[PDB]
Order: structure tokens, then sequence, then C-alpha cells
């Protein structure tokens, strides 16, 4: 309840991100089609 | 000048992340001439379902003239209500500004006062015959005067920001 | 008949005279021009020296503009500028490429991004980000037998265009709603005198503004554009962009956003908090995961650290635009000696992948020290300048109440301290079976020197002696 | 007097340590001595401006001075010693330049060892004497860098992940405290605000009070070891040079408790009386948790970091339990802990690398081949064991008389946590002589050639006998750490407002 | 959309000289005159009898116009920048004006899918310049 716990969570805390990173990192990656459609959601949804 | 019936006191509080407390001001309302208006003012400096003016500001101090406060809701004037409603009319034109400090509710066209109150730092009397009054300071006329005397940006808003912190009813 | 736009005819001057000296002169250009285009922006610069301490008189017809806080950004371009040419010299001299019109697309740009700094016309304000746009995709793709520099002139051309595009219709709908109006002082009147302000209509053309803006200069919801090109073009020009861009649009943007949108300060205050809030987050996570040094860079220095300069623009009673020049002042120093250092190891490497920067601190410890020193200053650490520019920046912004965005950066600083130290891990080693046999071959050794030793102590000076920067840069109302 | 001496005494070490640099002469030789004779200087000017320019009888702050250097956000060269820094400014210079000699076979730098040396003595220092909240703030983040650069440069197989878990711990902590810094700065700049000396008349309201203590005190819990925020420590610890280690495990930590005392309990009183209990019943329990899971582990640097992590539960009942000896008690545990640990930390040190064995069950005797190891390692097993005589024990002894003349506390836990408290003899010796019998009692194989085995040489053992003879001297007659006259005016705020 | 709320006093003026056009009254003239150029000024308008539909502290700076080419009310420009029969106001000066309805927006209103201004409307103006 030491190692297995705190440092747990204390490395939790700090290997999310690196999963997270790599994760959001993914998705899209080149395909000019696709920056526009990412880039035209965020224009029409921020219309409200 | 007329007779007392309740007596309120407010907080003053200045610095711009949090208001350091500098003093205490303490007011008469006249709940004997102008009943409604008083018994509203009284109770928004309470409680009553949190209408009040716990951490409002004074959003216009216009040197020489008065200070204006009491927008809880969005502190630039557009703000505030009262418990009748949003607005009432007019109650009653008896008490008349005298000299330095009294309270007046601050409307926006007859008929239609608010949360809006204001308190003169000096002698207003072509202001009459269109504005209400309600009370008078009985203690802090020098820190309403300091007030009055803080530095303003172009829109006569205080630069540093003079909250309310606590406000409540003091009993004779 | 006029001297205001003086400081921008010496560099149309200047422009005539490179053009001229390559249809004239046969082949005594190489080191020639070198020097005299840096005549041509010295002389600007000094030219700008003069204008100190000046009124806020209006521009021919009341077109750009000129006052104290735009000559500011004016000088400061030019400092870009005058510091970013010797480094795209010697990067396109080892090219075999043509050099003159190369020289010329950076001052045009430059020209244009001076121009835009006033721009108080609602037109001069939409040709000159076309100036600094046009000017910019020949050079994000000035290597045309590469094949990157290829991909980052498509995803940049549609992406510029597209945004573009987008501005000039929010321009157009406030030119409708407005009466019928283009000097930028002159809306608020015209916006009443036609009583169409309160209602939707400028909603509208105040998103397609902000997010026309948001473009040029990249924050998280829109900073997709940025990595491919800052990885696909020439480190020189990476540089030249990602300092100047970001001057002259941050130097646009509190002026489009401040004169004209006096009542709708609670509607985009918020909006480009929505923006801060995700730009200093999504460009540091998946700055982490990266392993080339430029496209880091672009990730790291760009799409996070254009978050504390707006970290002010929102919570602005103008007692902040000191801190926004002196964070301008302190990031294009503490940006552009790293650049200084990448285009040289590069240069003398062949390489950009951060595994090869292993061992570099025992064959050149000079290089290996210089940029270390800038690294850590873009960290923000307490001796260095980011670490005061970092500050003055919260304390002015906390002293103006909005607490979840001082918070986050201090955060997301800290987090940011874990590549940087990544990198200068791997600068620090001995393991000689480890290092490649790039940095082993490695002859270590004028301009480029020079540019990176007097670009790296102003990254470690101004953080301590910042009381003088402090004092000029709080003359600013506009 | 005017004579500027903290300034000089600040300036000296990192200013004349620039030199190392941009001077071409050898490999290691010269080196090892242009920066021990530095820092014997340096503790000699440090003890003569403690001699006779001190006077212990006033609790005012003594040898001040400031000057402007930013003066948007007021922020001064602000610097003054008093009586709560001396003790720890003594204690650095004296363990820091041992610590300096203890690194002397070093040759694999050499020259940005030492270097890194003395800035962080300088930034050390600087901490300690800082009167100005901002400068103490950067006094605090200054040393982030030269100690990372020491941990993954030298010291350990897995030097790099405890190195970078540990500045980004550290650098994360210290976010609290500069939200603390932005949070009383602004509080009424006009009024000083930033000059930690004016700052003792500050009536904040309530609900902002909390905010500033706890944005202190999780700042101060990430750098002193406390329960929840100690995962850090044997990493950081079972992996740096000894050399480091010395200095990092009896100087650093000890900030963590020198800034509770000086910012919370000085400044915060209504928001740190209000907070005290829970304080005294986190020590109370890490006391006993500490040395319960030093016990499990099996390689002796990680036990020995649990041991440090363990002492620093007087500390903090201590600092509660507000009295003047329970806040005088914790004075003279920082510096019989800032010997104790350090000194062990370097034995263990030193007796591995000769070894090459971390994992406590394969060491044979190690008796035979060397035996003044041995003798000093006992030693001070001894000390750590809180046994009379030597200065590990009168420390735990006044924080015990310090908690039980309490005022804020009515025998109801006065006795329990005074049990539990009480439970940790019971328990230290259980793990300090279980590494005590494994490593050295027994015999091994006839260990007979004399080839990576050598007791102690000269300079080693001269090391261990200069710190151990203070702890003796101290826990004959302590008192000599009692010089402390300013707790009668630190404790003089506190003592009589509600509840 | 229709009128809010705000909040202000007066300063009771001395009784209005039409001067055949609009409604004139002065209160304080201090300083200098201003040609055809930009000008920056604080309004607060009523309507007829008591209402406030606007004024310029319910911003930030006072608004920036133009006094001497027609991008304003033409009573304005005629009660600022000093019409046929008036004084120009000075530029710390002060005055107070009551439009006549066809100096202003005429008999038509503003939409916005709520009018704005009430249909064929004469306002009132405390103008002070800055």
């Amino acid at each position: 309840f030491d190692k297995g716990v705190i440092d747990g969570i204390t490395n939790g805390v700090g290997l999310a991100s690196f999963c997270i990173g790599e994760e959001i990192k993914y998705v899209g990656g080149g395909r000019i089609s696709s920056y526009l459609f990412f880039f035209l959601c965020y224009v029409s949804v921020f219309l409200f | 000048q007329s007779k007392v019936t309740n007596k309120v006191y407010f907080d003053i509080n200045i610095g711009n992340p949090v208001g350091k407390n500098v003093g205490r001001i303490v007011i008469g309302l006249y709940g004997d001439d102008v009943p409604q208006t008083v018994e509203n003012f009284r109770a928004l400096c309470t409680g009553e379902k949190g209408f009040g003016y716990k951490g409002s500001s004074f959003h216009r101090v216009i040197k020489d003239f008065m200070i204006q406060g009491g927008d809880f809701d969005k502190g630039n004037g557009t703000g505030g209500k009262s418990i009748y409603g949003r607005t009432f009319k007019d109650e009653n034109f008896q008490l008349v500004h005298t000299g330095p400090g009294v309270l007046s509710m601050a409307n926006a066209g007859p008929n239609t006062n608010g949360s809006q109150f204001f308190i003169c730092t000096v002698k207003t009397p072509w202001l009459d015959g269109r504005h209400v009054v309600f009370g008078q300071v009985l203690e802090g006329m020098d820190i309403v005067r300091m007030i009055e005397s803080s530095e303003t940006d172009r829109g006569d808003r205080p630069k540093k920001k003079v909250v309310i912190s606590e406000c409540g009813e003091l009993p004779v | 008949n006029g001297s205001f736009i003086f400081p921008e005819c010496i560099l149309i001057f200047g422009l005539i005279l490179l053009l001229m000296i390559d249809s004239t002169s046969d082949q005594k250009d190489r080191p020639w021009f070198y020097f005299i285009s840096s005549t041509s922006l010295v002389i600007s610069i000094t030219a700008l020296l003069f204008r100190w301490r000046e009124e806020p008189i209006i521009s021919f017809s009341g077109n750009f503009q000129t006052n104290n806080f735009n000559e500011i950004f004016q000088f400061l371009i030019l400092l870009c500028s005058t510091l970013c040419i010797p480094l795209s010299v010697e990067y396109i001299e080892c090219t075999e490429m043509a050099i003159t019109e190369f020289l010329l697309f950076v001052l045009t740009a430059t020209l244009g991004g001076m121009f835009l700094c006033g721009a108080n016309d609602l037109i001069t304000i939409f040709v000159a980000p076309e100036c600094f746009s046009l000017c910019s995709y020949l050079l994000s793709g000035y290597t045309k037998r590469d094949l990157r520099s290829n991909e980052a002139t498509m995803k940049y051309l549609l992406m510029g265009g597209a945004s573009s595009s987008i501005l000039v219709h929010g321009f157009s709908w406030l030119y409708g709603s407005s009466g019928g109006e283009i000097e930028l002082q002159e809306i608020v009147n015209g916006l009443i005198n036609t009583q169409m302000y309160n209602s939707p209509g400028i909603s509208i053309a105040l998103i397609s503004i902000t997010v026309g803006l948001g473009f040029k200069l990249s924050p998280a919801p829109f900073h997709q554009w940025t990595p491919d090109v800052y990885e696909g073009s020439p480190t020189p020009v990476v540089a030249f962009l990602s300092v100047t861009s970001k001057v002259a649009a941050s130097a646009s943007a509190t002026r489009i956003l401040d004169i004209p949108f006096y009542f709708s300060s609670n509607e985009w205050h918020l909006l480009l908090e929505i923006l801060a809030i995700l730009s200093m987050i999504l460009g540091n996570l998946l700055a982490i995961t990266q392993t080339s040094m430029k496209r880091m860079l672009a990730y790291s220095s760009i799409g996070q650290i254009g978050y504390v300069i707006i970290g002010i623009i929102v919570g602005d009673s103008n007692d902040g635009y000191a801190s926004m020049i002196t964070y301008m002042l302190f990031y294009i120093s503490m940006n552009l000696g790293t650049f200084a250092c990448i285009v040289l190891f590069g240069l003398r490497t062949g390489t950009d992948n951060i595994r090869d920067y292993a061992g570099l601190y025992m064959k050149d410890p000079f290089l290996a020290l210089s940029l270390a020193l800038c690294l850590l200053s873009l960290g923000g650490l307490p001796p260095l300048a980011g670490f005061f520019g970092k500050l003055y920046l919260f304390w002015c912004g906390w002293q103006a109440g909005l607490y979840f965005l001082v918070s986050i950066g201090l955060l997301t600083s800290v987090l940011s301290i874990y590549y940087y130290l990544k990198i200068i891990k791997l600068l620090m080693t001995g393991r000689n079976q480890e290092i490649t046999p790039y940095v082993r071959n490695y002859r270590r050794s004028n301009s480029i020197e020079l540019s990176m030793t007097v670009c790296v102590i102003a990254s470690t000076i101004p953080g301590i002696s910042m009381n003088p920067i402090l004092a000029i840069a709080q003359d600013t109302l506009f | 007097s005017y004579f500027p001496w903290l300034t000089i005494l600040v300036v000296l070490p990192i200013f004349a340590g620039s030199l190392i640099f941009f001077l071409p002469h050898k490999g290691n030789k010269i080196v090892r001595w242009y920066t021990i004779s530095i820092c014997l200087l340096e503790f000699l000017l440090m003890t003569y401006a403690f001699c006779y320019h001190f006077q212990l009888e006033d609790p005012l702050i003594q040898l001040k001075e400031d000057y402007k250097w930013i003066d948007v956000f007021d922020f001064h060269w602000r610097l003054g010693i008093d009586g709560l820094s001396l003790g720890s400014i003594l204690l650095t210079g004296f363990i820091t330049t041992l610590a300096t000699l203890a690194a002397w076979p070093i040759t694999r730098n050499s020259r940005l060892f030492y270097f890194l040396m003395l800035a962080m003595y300088s930034g050390q220092i600087g901490l300690f004497s800082s009167r100005d909240l901002l400068l103490f703030f950067i006094m605090w983040e200054l040393e982030l860098i030269p100690v990372y650069l020491l941990l993954s440069m030298w010291g350990g197989k897995r030097r790099l992940y405890s190195a970078t878990k540990f500045i980004l711990y550290t650098a994360g902590g210290s976010i609290f405290f500069l939200i603390g810094v932005l949070g009383m700065g602004l509080y009424g700049s006009n009024e000083p605000g930033l000059d930690l000396e004016r700052l003792i008349n500050q009536s904040y309201p309530a609900t902002l009070e909390i905010l500033l203590y706890f944005g202190f005190l999780i700042a101060y819990a990430v750098k002193l070891p406390i329960i929840p925020l100690h995962t850090w420590l044997p990493d950081t610890h079972g992996e740096a040079h000894y050399s480091t280690c010395m200095l990092l495990a009896g100087i650093l930590l000890k900030m963590g408790a020198y800034g509770l005392i000086r910012i919370n309990m000085e400044l915060l009183p209504h928001a740190h009386y209000l907070f005290s209990p829970w304080l005294v019943i986190i020590g109370a329990i890490q006391i006993i948790y500490a040395a319960s899971t030093s016990l499990g582990q099996r390689n002796f640097k990680k036990r020995i970091a649990y041991s440090s992590v363990s002492h620093m539960g007087f500390i903090i009942i201590g600092i509660g339990s507000i009295t003047n000896i329970g806040l005088n008690g914790a004075i003279l545990q920082i510096l019989s802990h800032g010997f104790i640990g350090a000194t062990l930390f370097f034995l263990a040190g030193t007796a591995s690398d000769r070894m090459r064995l971390v994992y406590l069950e394969e060491l044979g005797g190690i008796s035979i081949p060397m035996p003044k190891i041995f003798t000093m390692f006992s030693s001070f097993s001894m000390a750590s064991l809180a046994l009379p005589g030597m200065s590990g024990f009168v420390a735990e002894l006044v924080v015990f008389f310090g908690l039980i003349t309490s005022p804020k506390f009515l025998l109801m836990p006065k006795a329990l946590i005074t049990f539990v408290m009480a439970i940790g003899m019971i328990l230290t010796p259980i793990y300090l002589l279980s590494m005590l019998r494994q490593m050295f009692y027994g015999y091994k194989l006839f260990n007979v050639p004399n080839a990576n085995f050598v007791d102690s040489g000269p300079r080693e053992l001269f090391i261990l006998i200069c710190i151990f003879l203070p702890v003796i001297g101290i826990g004959i007659y302590p008192d000599f750490v009692l010089s402390l006259s300013v707790d009668r005016v630190e404790a003089l705020l506190s003592n009589y407002y509600p509840k | 959309a229709r009128a809010a709320l705000e909040l202000h006093r007066s300063l009771c003026p001395l009784l209005v000289s039409p001067r055949e056009l609009e409604f004139l009254q002065v209160r304080d003239p201090s300083f200098c005159s201003v040609s055809m150029v930009v000008t920056q000024i604080h309004y607060t308008a009523r309507f007829p009898d008591g209402t406030v539909f606007d004024s310029s502290y319910k911003r930030g700076r006072p608004l920036t116009m133009r006094i001497g080419a027609g991008k304003i009310l033409r009573g304005l420009q005629q009660g600022i920048g000093g019409g046929g029969g008036v004084t120009p106001m000075l530029v710390g000066g002060k005055r107070k004006l009551m439009i006549p309805p066809i100096l202003a927006y005429g008999p038509e209103p503003a939409g916005c899918f709520s009018e704005a201004v009430f249909a064929q409307a004469e306002m009132n103006f405390c103008a002070l310049a800055a």
C-alpha cells in the first residue's frame, strides 16, 4: 500500500500523459481534407 | 431629516485581487415615510434568498458628485433587481436632499427603481423632484470621502476594486 | 508627401536595389548584397529611432497608424528581420539555390508585417496580411527539389486561403452591419446611428474575425497547419515565421479587438480564454512525444508559448500591455538563440532528429552551452529571462481577477520543463559507444556565431535588467 | 557593520567558482584545492560574522540591508540574518564544506562538478539568509538545476528516472508556493507587502488565510517529506552520489522546515493555529509509518533514506504543539539530523563502491577486512537510535517535553500521541540492527586478499571524526544550539486569542 | 430588442432655448472649439419623458466620432460642432439637448426583430466633450 498505491498514483499522473499525448497525436495525421474538416467543425460549433 | 427605524452596516474593502478592510459605514433607514423602499433596502442588506449586497462593488465613483453601487449581478450597472419582482414605481418624495451624505435609489427613468443605490458625497439640491430619499450615513463619512477620492479610469469606474465584504442590519 | 512611410520607403529603396543588382551585375553579389540588405534594415531601424516619444497622429487620409505602441511593434519586427537574415544567408548558400529573390521575399514579407502593425483602415489591414502571406507560401516552399517542402506548401496555401477567406467574410459582415464604415476608430459610431449593434449579426462578425485571427497565430483548435509546415520548410524560414508572424499577428489582434469592440468584451474575453486554455495544453502534450527538433520546437515554442502572451489580452485594463511587450521582447531572443544553434548544428552535421545531439557537449562545448542556456530560458527558470517574463505576465493577470488561467499556465510550464530537460540530458553524456557517427565527425571551427552569441546573452541579462524595459513599456495607449 | 557581510556571504561562492570556467590548467588536480580553499574561506568568514557581530539577546534582525531591484512588483535585495536562520546557516556552511571535501576523488568532469557544488552552496546560504519573500522564492528555485545535473551526471545505476522524478516533483510542488507569493503580494502592495519583516502586522480576512497557508504548506510538504508526498525521496536518495546526498539529505530537506517556521508560524497565526493538531497527527503517524516501511526495504541505501524520513516527524510535531521548547527542540533536531543522516549516507556510499553489492542479503562479514568503517558505522547507528549521550537523544526529549506541556491540548490526545510517538523507539532498532547484523556480523568467505578491500584512509576517517565530535559535544551539553531567543517573540503572537 | 436598465443623475439645467430648429441648452463651456476632425465625446441618451436607452458610461472609453462630416444625427452635428445660430461646444464643454423628430431618425424605427428605437421618437441628450 506504498508502492502499489501512492507510487502508482504518482506515476499514473506522469504516465497518463505519456498515453494521452500519443493517443491524441494519432488522429488526423495528414490528409489535408481532414485538416480542413476538423477546422470547419470548430468554426461551426463556436457559432453557439 | 426625519425619524429613524433601522440601522444598516456596510463593510468597505479595497485591493484588487481581494479587498482589505478599511473601515465601516453605518446608515439609517426612514421606515416611517418611505416604508416599501426602506424595507427593500433593509431586506437586500441582510439575506432573503441571496439577492443581497454581499460581494457587490461601487461601479461608479464620480469625484465631488456621488458613488453608486448595488449591482450584485453584472458589476456594470445593467444588472441588479429588487424583491418586488425586478422593479417597482416611486414611493414618495417627502424627504429631500440636504447635504453631505444621503441615499437615493438610482433609477433608470421614473417608476423604475432597482438595486442600484447611490450616496451623495456633496450637496445636490437640483436632483430632487425625481429621485427618492431613504437614508443618510450616520458613521463613516470619512471612508465615504476616501472612496469618492479614489482613482478612476475613463469609464468613471474605480481603478482599485471597492467591494462590500459583509452587509447587515445593526439595531438600536 | 509624408515621412510616416519613410521607415518603409527606405525598405522599398533597398528592395528595388536588390532587384536591380541581379539585373545589372554579373557575379559580385553573393557576399555583397548579404550586407547591403543589412544596411537597408539598420537604416530603417535608425529611421524608426527618430519617432520615439511621438504623438498618436493619424495617417495618410487616416489609413494605417502612427502612435507609440504601434511604433514599438514596428521596430520589433525590424529587429526580428535583422537577426534572422544572417541565418537565412548561409543556409540557402549551402543549397545551390538562387539567393537574390530569397532575400527579396524576406524583405517584402518584413515590409508587409511592418505595414500590418498599423492599418486602421479595414482594407490595408486586409492587403497587408496578404502582403505577409503571399510572400510566405513561396519561402515555406522555396526548396523545390525536396519533397516535404511541397507538402508544406499544399497544406499551408489551402489553409491560409480558407482562413483569410473567413476573415474577409467577417470584415464584409462588419462593413454591412456598420451602416458602411471602414476606419477602425469610426465604427462604434456608425454602428450606433445604425441601431443594429446589439442585434445578431455582430455576434457573427466577431467569431468570423477571431477565427481568422487565431489561424494566423495558431492557438490549439486551429494549430493543425503549424506542426507540418515548420518541419517541411527550411529551418531559417521556420524561425523567421515563428518570430515575425507571431509578432505581427499579436500586434494586429489587440488593435482589431480593442478599438472596434468596446461593447463585446464579455463575449470575446471568454472566447480568447477558451483558446488560451487549450493552446497551452494541446501544444505541450504532443511536444513530449516528439523526436524531431523542428517539430518539437513548433509544438513547444509556438503551439504553447502563444498562450501567456494572450494571457493578458483578455485581462487588460491598459495596466498589462507593458507585460505583453516585455514578454515579446524576451521571446524573440530566447527563440532566435535556439533556432540559430539548431541551424548551425544541422548544417555542420546533416540531421534533425533528437537522437543525434548526444555527446555534443564533448565535441564542441560552446554550442552545447549556448543551446542549453536558451532552452532552459524557454523553460522559465528563475535566474534566466523567461522566468521573469512569465512572472510579470502572471502578476498582472492574477491582479486582474481571473484565476483559472494563471494556474493552468504555471502547471503547463512545469509540464514543459520535461522535454527541455530531456534534450539537455541528451547533451551531457560520455558513453562513447552510444553516440552515433554523426557528432563523431564534427570539425568544430563570423555571421552565425555572432548572431548566436549576441542573441543568447539577451536571454540571460534582460531577465535581471528588466527595470528600464519595464519603465519604457508602460507608455502604451492603443 | 554597514560593510555588507551577508551580501558577501551570498555572492562569494558562485562568483569565486565562476573562475573555474575559463581556466585551462589540468584534468582534476588544481580544481580540488582551488575549491576547498574557497569553501574554507567562506566558512571562516561565516564564523567571524557570527562571533563578533551578533548578540543572541535581541529578537530583531541583524546585519540587514536592501536595495532596489525590479521596482514594479516591489522586490528588493532585502537580506538579513536572524536567530532561526543562524543555526541552519552555520550547519550549511559546515556540512557543505565537508561534502565538497568528501567529493575529493572525482575525475570524470571535475570542472563543472565543483562549480555546481559552489552554486548549490551559494543558493542554500541565499535562501537561509533571505529577507524578501520573492527573493526567498528565487533562492529556493535557483538550486533546482544544479542538483539535477549532479544527479544525472554522477551516481547510481538508474540515475535518470530518479533525477527526472525529483526535478518534476519539486518544480510542481513550488507552484503552490508561487501561488501564495502572488496571493499575499497583491494584498495591499502599497503597504510594503514584499518585505518579510513588515508582514508581522498583516490582518488578512478569513477564507484567504487558509488558502495562502495551504499554498505554502503543500510546497513545504513537497520539499520536507510528509507522508502522502514522500514517494520521491527513496529514488532521489538511493541513486545519488554520496557527496551529493550528504548535503541533499542534510540541508535541502531542512529548508522545508525552516520556511514553514519562518513564513507560516510567523505570518499566518490564525491560519496555522486552527491547523496545528492535524500537523501533529500526521507527524505522529509518520514517525511509525516511515520505520514500518523502512524495515521492508532490502537495499540499505533506501533503508537509510527511510530512516531519514522517519526523524522528520519530530520536526513536524515540534512545529505543532505550540510551545517555546516544542518549536525550539525542532531546531536542535534539524541540526542533530543534518549531522547524522549526512554522515550515515556518506558511510553507506563509502562501504559500497568497495563491495559493488546493493542488496542487503549478500553482504558478508565486512568487519574482518575493514574495522574502522565498522566502528564509525556502529557509532552513528547508535546515534540514530536516539541513544543518550549523542545528540540524537536530547532533540527527541525536548520534542516530547514540548508536546507534553502544550497549551492547545487537553490530555486526551496529549497521551495517545505520545504513546504512538514512543513506539518509534521500539521500532527503529529493529530495522537498524537488522542491517548492522546482515552486512557486518557473521564470517563470510576467507576475504584475506587486500584488494578492493581497504579500510578508510586519512581523509574519510577525518571526515567521520570531524562530523562525529559535534554530535557528542551537543548531546552532552545542549545549549550550544539553544542560543535562540526569537521563540520568546515567535510564539508571542499566537498566545491568547480564541479557542 | 428594446430598452434596458441604467442609473445616473442629470445636473439639472436652465431652460432650453430652441433656436428655431432644435432644443439647445448650455451647461459649461471651457476651453476651445473643434474643426471638421475626429472628436471624442460622452453621451447619455434619454427618451422624451424619463427612460434611458444607452449611455457611453455603460461601456469603456466614451465613443469617438466625426464632427464636421455627416456621419451622425443631424441634430448632434448641429448641436456639437455648432449649428446656424448656435455657438459650438468647447473642448471640455458640456451641453444638454432635446432632439426634435425631424433632425433625428424620423418617422420609422430601426428594427432587429424588435425595433431598438420607438417609431417616430424624439430623444434627449446630455453631451459632454472630452
